[PDB]
């Protein structure tokens, strides 16, 4: 145990192992010949002090002992050097992400081993390296640790309604959350006040723009009839029924209800904790007729489909400012599909509706 | 969004105890690597210790390797750092840090820290 | 002793652009990496970008790919920051950062931070 250039009798701790050729060099005399190697002789000449030693990944692993026991300076010149004549670029850099070490890779594989931890990753993803990923996209492996974690499964279907952010319809900022059982949301960063399912403005007093509405002295809102704020007061086998109609499955039983909601405090996570009906894919009755309505919006389905005349006069009245009237001669078939030809033609569904 | 909150930090006689923590909100806590950093008065970022997601594999700095110990609770979203035997060169600003998959850092967000001085 | 001085910050409406600068100095500019990370309102740091000493590859957060461009000139030991189409989202404070290759420290230093915020 003891420097293979100057002889010094030192613990193996002491010295440093060069990797590549395992001769032990003390501190001193591996600094002062590596400095002069950089400051008077090429890059060429950064061979071992001791030993003899066209795989020239050796300064991947020699940048990490220069790193240590060298000056700033001379470190900097080290990498000058390795752009201006080796690589005519800078060296890739990859930090490890299970350890937080830094090296130099410069090899042909997607794998990459860190050098302190021993464990292999993919140079893309920085994920950690499984067989799986062999012949894969990155995107195609992520999402099959996705599918194939248990704490993510056994969240359910509140991951879905998380998944389907609220996005604020002036300053875009995008809350990961569900919408609940209540339509109104005010934005903290905008002071936006808007319909959480249709996305269209809650007006304060006197400030709604729409013409014929006989509440403008209060707050509120229009809203498509397509809106969760209207199917929400559906039943969950008439929201059903819509769905089959149009042959769109839906969950009924799981793949306190876990949708987290936000609690306040001097704002924290909470699960919902309301009744988990059975029929209702193990969510509250809220957040499964938002889930219900979801697949809705997303297919646009046209709950007007369904109306009876008394749904289809009220609708009249509501987007076409009309009270319908029958005219002679007209069943009750003959008069609903009057109404129900005229309002899928003059008013469209939700045109800021999130599908 | 994401948010580191470190807690724990303050003035402590040298040879004494203290332990920080770092509560974690954003993101899947269970699914990424944790660590803590500090930086002395007048000096550069140092790093002290990672810890691996679900926790079976530690790494410290020389300098702390037997003194600190980090620790993580994924049932409560949070990072500790038991510190013990604090010496004169241990006063700095103590965050915490989360790794990152993506290209070109080893971390991606870092908490707003907490001031930790030794007398 | 290393220093950094950020520039370029203001008021900015939904979806401008805007260039932010930084002057370094005490150290050799062409041999570390530079980042750029930001605070925002309530939060600590979130890491922005990084450049190679000489701008061989260019690294992004995923929050800004596409909409943010950084850039160097090493004949000036300037680094530059160009955002464009920014969101009340990118309001933070933007700090210049001074690269190191240490484990666990993309970098070591950094500045005092020039404010950006976006109009609602
Ligand atoms: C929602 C909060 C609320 O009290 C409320 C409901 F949770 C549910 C209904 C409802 C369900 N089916 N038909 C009606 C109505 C209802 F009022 C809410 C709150 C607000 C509001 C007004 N000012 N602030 C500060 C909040 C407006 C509208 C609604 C809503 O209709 O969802
Ligand atoms: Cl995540
Ligand atoms: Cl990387
Ligand atoms: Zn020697
Ligand atoms: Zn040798
Ligand atoms: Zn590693
Ligand atoms: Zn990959
Ligand atoms: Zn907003
Ligand atoms: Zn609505
Ligand atoms: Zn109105
Ligand atoms: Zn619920």
């Amino acid at each position: 145990q003891e420097c293979a250039v100057c002889g010094w009798a030192l613990p193996h701790n002491r010295m440093q192992a060069l990797t590549s050729c395992e001769c032990t060099i003390c501190p001193d005399c591996f600094r002062q010949h590596f400095t002069i190697a950089l400051k008077e002789k090429h890059i060429t000449d950064m061979v071992c002090p001791a030993c003899g030693r066209q795989l020239l990944s050796y300064f991947s692993t020699l940048d990490i002992q220069l790193r240590e026991s060298l000056e700033p300076d001379a470190y900097a010149l080290f990498h000058k050097k390795l752009t201006e004549g080796v690589l005519m670029r800078d060296p890739k850099f990859l930090w490890c992400a299970q350890c937080s070490f830094g090296f130099i890779y410069e090899r042909e594989q997607l794998e990459a081993t860190c050098p302190q931890c021993h464990q292999t990753f993919c140079v893309r993803c920085k994920r950690q390296w499984e067989e799986q990923h062999r012949g894969r996209s990155c995107e195609d492996f992520q999402n099959w640790k996705r599918m194939n974690d248990p704490e993510y499964q056994a969240q359910g279907l509140a991951m879905y309604l998380q998944e389907n952010g609220i996005d604020c319809p002036k300053c875009k900022f995008s809350y990961a959350l569900a919408r609940g059982g209540c339509m109104h949301f005010h934005c903290t960063q905008c002071r936006h006040q808007f319909c959480s399912g249709c996305y269209n403005a809650f007006y304060a007093k006197n400030k709604c723009p729409e013409p014929n509405c006989r509440v403008k002295k209060s707050l509120h809102g229009h809203h498509p009839r397509d809106c969760l704020f209207y199917l929400r007061d559906w039943t969950a086998l008439r929201l059903q029924k819509l769905l089959q109609d149009n042959n769109v499955m839906f969950n009924t039983e799981p793949p306190g209800c876990r949708v987290i909601e936000q609690k306040e405090v001097p704002l924290r996570d909470e699960a919902c904790g309301k009744e988990t009906p059975a029929g209702y894919a193990g969510l509250c009755q809220a957040h499964y007729k938002e889930y219900l309505v979801s697949l809705i919006n997303a297919h646009s389905l046209d709950p007007a489909t369904l109306y009876e005349v008394e749904e289809l006069e009220t609708a009249t009245e509501r987007y076409l400012h009309v009270r319908p009237q029958p005219l002679a001669g007209e069943d009750p078939p003959a008069y609903q599909a009057r109404l129900l030809q005229k309002l899928t033609e003059e008013v469209p569904l939700g045109q800021s509706i999130p599908r | 969004e994401v948010q580191l909150l470190e807690s724990g930090g303050g003035l402590v006689q040298p040879g004494g105890s203290l332990r920080l923590s770092c509560a974690a909100s954003g993101f899947t806590f269970r699914g990424y690597s944790m660590a803590w950093v500090r930086q002395a008065p007048g000096k550069g970022l140092e790093w002290v210790s990672t810890i691996s997601p679900i926790g079976t594999y530690t790494y410290y700095a020389d300098s702390v390797k037997g003194r600190f110990t980090i620790s993580r609770d994924n049932s409560k979203n949070t990072l500790y750092l038991q510190m013990n035997s604090l010496r004169a060169e241990d006063t700095a600003v103590y965050y915490c840090a989360k790794g990152s998959y993506s290209r070109g850092t080893p971390f991606d967000y870092w908490g707003q820290g907490t001031l930790v001085t030794v007398s």
